[PDB]
């Protein structure tokens, strides 16, 4: 059975909890961090992502590299409608590469403030760049909610033709 | 009326470097990055230039405030409806003579010449926006903090504000989740607990059996305060020993930091990023403590986590120090500026993005024939105030 440890990091209030909830039991693998196993059925068999919702512990806790060790992939999330949440992206990115090396990482721009249709201007800055794979997502119509997982799954399995069923 | 040694009065020019994705460089709609100090155009001479997490606030010689950067939470304190307006300096409508400003991640504070404090933007905690002065409510415009005593200094962490009064009392407000307010029990750390946010957002005094203070400083999630007697007190986050050896990862009760017990030493300045602290004494020596990764301690390669202030030897006499999220700076008595730490965001001014485990002198066209007056750094950018 295919299983992967996925680290989910991001500022508080960026929709990390809601994001996970919608793809649903949970368990504690350590202090202040719940792990939520998510199973996706695909044309290559079931794939399970054990999502660690660090919940800011990487900033305030004491496990040090423990939060990231053995992670096979990661999702960095921020709020495209409150861009100060992008502040720590470089630090999270550096730490993930330092502790895990070249693991696949997806950057997710969540539109938390679902009341202002000029997010196609606040987000344009992130489609650019290129170092990390970026996706616009939003709690509401679960827009692209599966995209990050699909991209990671393809990279992890090494199958560009992988599809979720 | 009010005065404090921390107030700046020497007119200078503002330079910025680093990332500018959201306008924090103040160089226009298409300048997203500057590897070397770049001149920011302001209509007047500037006496203070502060870097918030993702925004910049400058104070003019006449007492007018200018801002640029991310205004999603109201941090700029001005209308940025017009596309691109947040990417260049813009005036903050405040008919007051401001003498000092401070900036956090989503808030900005301004101190008037008569001791009144104006604040705008919002504070955030580990669950999102908690409000500014009223629960769950940010302010896009300057609002006065209600206090019946004159304030002489304002200082900001990422999401908390500290105000030193003319009498030596220290008032704090904002997020207290890590103990950085020094007046809230761990039991009420999470949004005030059952009693709610009111307790966190209303300015209240730091009460210690009472001790008065002559200065105060803020790291990202912790606070340092120097008592009238010269003793160093700290509270807030210390998971990487940023406060020394408080004995806990979150220090809610203000503590006379043993790691800073002098005798012949007089601590005069403190600064801090997320996981490190840089301080200086009355003799112009700089010290660092906390997490060592990416060289943020400036103690050379191979450096390891420190729980006591450790001397940064590769530095000339220092006049001031500052910290970015993962970088450190020191301005020398002779007007030069040194930098060290994570180089990823181009905050070092070396021209390269490689980390610097030892202090490196910043050089560049905009620094030629000029002396550095001050340095302030945010999450991905840095701001310098220079003079010819």
């Amino acid at each position: 059975q295919v299983q992967f440890k996925l680290v989910l990091v991001g500022d508080g209030g960026t929709g990390k909890t809601t994001f996970v909830k919608r793809h649903l039991k949970k368990y504690v693998a350590t202090l202040g961090v719940e792990v939520h196993p998510l199973v996706f059925h695909t044309n290559r068999g079931p794939i399970k992502f054990n999502v660690w919702d660090t919940a800011g512990q990487e900033k305030f806790g004491g496990l040090r590299d423990g939060y990231y060790i053995q992670a096979q992939c990661a999702i960095i999330m921020f709020d495209v409608t409150s861009r100060v949440t992008y502040k720590n992206v470089p630090n999270w990115h550096r730490d993930l590469v330092r502790v895990c090396e070249n693991i696949p990482i997806v950057l997710c721009g969540n539109k938390v403030d679902i009341k202002d249709r000029k997010v196609k201007a606040k987000s344009i800055v992130f489609h650019r760049k290129k170092n990390l794979q970026y996706y616009d997502i939003s709690a509401k119509s679960n827009y692209n909610f599966e995209k990050p997982f699909l991209w990671l799954a393809r990279k992890l399995i090494g199958d560009p033709n992988l599809e979720f069923v | 009326k009010v005065s404090h040694r921390s107030h700046s009065t020497e007119p200078g020019l503002v330079l910025t470097l680093g990332q500018g994705d959201v306008g924090q460089l103040g160089l226009g709609e298409n300048v997203m990055e500057r590897k070397k100090p770049a001149l920011v155009s302001i209509p007047e001479d500037v006496v203070q230039a502060e870097a918030g997490g993702m925004h910049t606030v400058c104070l003019s010689k006449s007492g007018q405030v200018y801002s640029f950067g991310c205004n999603d939470e109201g941090a700029l304190g001005r209308d940025t409806s017009v596309e691109g307006s947040e990417m260049v300096p813009g005036k903050v409508e405040l008919q007051e003579k401001v003498v000092q400003v401070s900036a956090g991640d989503s808030h900005t504070a301004a101190l008037t010449d008569d001791g009144r404090v104006f604040l705008w933007g919002s504070f955030r905690d580990n669950n999102g926006v908690i409000g500014l002065l009223e629960p769950m409510k940010k302010s896009m415009v300057p609002v006065q903090v209600q206090l019946d005593v004159p304030v002489v200094k304002v200082a900001s962490g990422n999401d908390h504000l500290v105000m030193l009064t003319a009498d030596g009392d220290l008032y704090t407000l904002g997020c207290g989740e890590q103990g950085q307010l020094g007046r809230v029990p761990e039991l009420f750390a999470n949004r005030g607990g059952r009693q709610g946010l009111e307790r966190l957002l209303v300015p209240k005094c730091v009460m210690l059996k009472h001790v008065r203070f002559q200065d105060a400083f803020c790291g990202a999630y912790f606070t340092f305060a120097i008592s009238h007697e010269g003793h160093v007190y700290g509270f807030g986050l210390s998971n990487y020993h940023q406060l020394g050896t408080p004995g806990t990862e979150s220090c809610f009760i203000p503590q006379n930091l043993t790691s800073f017990k002098n005798s012949t030493k007089s601590w005069v300045g403190f600064s801090g990023g997320q996981h490190h602290t840089v301080c200086m004494d009355s003799e112009g020596k700089a010290y660092s403590l906390g997490r060592a990764e990416y060289g943020r301690l400036g103690l050379g390669e191979g450096a390891e986590e420190k729980s006591i202030p450790t001397l940064i030897s590769r530095l000339p006499a220092v006049s001031s120090v500052a910290c970015g999220a993962s970088v450190g700076y020191a301005v020398t008595k002779d007007g030069r500026v040194f930098a060290w730490g994570m180089g990823t965001n181009y905050q070092l001014g070396t021209g390269q993005d490689e980390d610097a485990w030892s202090p490196v002198e910043m050089m560049g066209k905009q620094l030629e024939n000029r002396v550095v007056l001050s340095v302030s750094s945010g999450g991905q950018h840095t701001v310098l105030l220079v003079k010819d």
